[PDB]
C-alpha cells in the first residue's frame, strides 16, 4: 500500500540485533576460512552485502556448505574489517589497512567500499 | 520515530 | 575503533536485500503457520524484530523446528502486515486492520508498533 | 554516502 507509515530507526535496529546474534553465536550457519583464520556468520547477511557471497549461496551445491574457503591471497584482517562493516555500517579504514581492505572489497564485490578506498588513496597522492 | 515515507 | 567511517544507507540496503531474498524464497528456513495461512521467513530476521521469536529460536528444542504454529487467535492479515514491517520498516496501518495489528504486535512483543497503534486509536477517540 | 558517525 501507498498509505504505510515508516519507523525510521528500524533498519538500523535490525542490523544491530543481527550483529548481537553474531556476537552470541546464535543461528550462525557458515564458517568463512581466510588462511589460518575462521569467521562465523549468517549466510543471509553475507548474501545481502556481497556479490560474491550472493553468487556462492545461490549456487545449488555451494548453498549447502557449512564452510567456505576464500582465496589464500585474501588478508584475514581485511576480511574481518569488511565482515564488521557488513554487520554495522562502520568501516575501520586506516592507512595501514586500506590496500588490504580495498583488495578484499574488490574480491567480495562490495563496490561502495571499493569506491571510498579509491577516494582516500587518491587524496593522499 | 514514525514518519510518512 | 573510534576512527570508523559509516555508510548511511547500509542498514536500509541490507534490509531491502533481505526482503528480496524472502520474495525469491532464498535461504528461508522456517514456516510460520497462522491458522490456515503459511508464511516463509528467515529465523534471524524474525529474532531481530520480535521478542517472541527471539525467545522461540533461542530455546534449545524450538531452534531446530522448521514450522512454528502461532496461537489460533492471531489474525493472518495482522501477522502478514507485521512480517512485511519486519522486512521493510513500513507498516500498513488502516482503520480496518489496526485492532488486529495491535493485538498481533502485543503477542509478537513488538513494543514500537504497539505504541503507534495505541496513539492512532487514542486520536480517533 | 559516507560520514563521520
Ligand atoms: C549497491 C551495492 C554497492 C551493494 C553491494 N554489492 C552487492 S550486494 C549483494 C546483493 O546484491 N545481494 C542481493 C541481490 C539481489 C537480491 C538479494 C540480495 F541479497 N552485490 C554486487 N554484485 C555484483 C557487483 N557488485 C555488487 C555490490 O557492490
Ligand atoms: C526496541 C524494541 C521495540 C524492538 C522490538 N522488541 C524486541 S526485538 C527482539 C530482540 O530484542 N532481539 C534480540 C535481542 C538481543 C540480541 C539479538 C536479538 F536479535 N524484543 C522485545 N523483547 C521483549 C519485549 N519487547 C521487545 C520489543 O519490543
Amino acid at each position: 500500500a501507498d498509505s504505510c507509515i515508516q519507523f525510521t530507526r528500524h533498519a538500523s535496529d535490525v542490523l544491530l540485533n543481527l550483529n548481537r546474534l553474531r556476537s552470541r553465536d546464535i543461528l550462525t550457519d557458515v564458517v568463512i576460512v581466510v588462511s589460518r583464520e575462521q569467521f562465523r556468520a549468517h549466510k543471509t547477511v553475507l548474501m545481502a552485502c556481497s556479490g560474491l557471497f550472493y553468487s556462492i549461496f545461490t549456487d545449488q551445491l555451494k548453498c549447502n556448505l557449512s564452510v567456505i574457503n576464500l582465496d589464500p591471497e585474501i588478508n584475514p584482517e581485511g576480511f574481518c574489517i569488511l565482515l564488521d562493516f557488513m554487520y554495522t555500517s562502520r568501516l575501520n579504514l586506516r592507512e595501514g589497512n586500506i590496500m588490504a581492505v580495498m583488495a578484499t572489497a574488490m574480491y567480495l564485490q562490495m563496490e561502495h567500499v571499493v569506491d571510498t578506498c579509491r577516494k582516500f588513496i587518491k587524496a593522499s597522492e | 520515530a514514525w514518519v510518512i515515507p
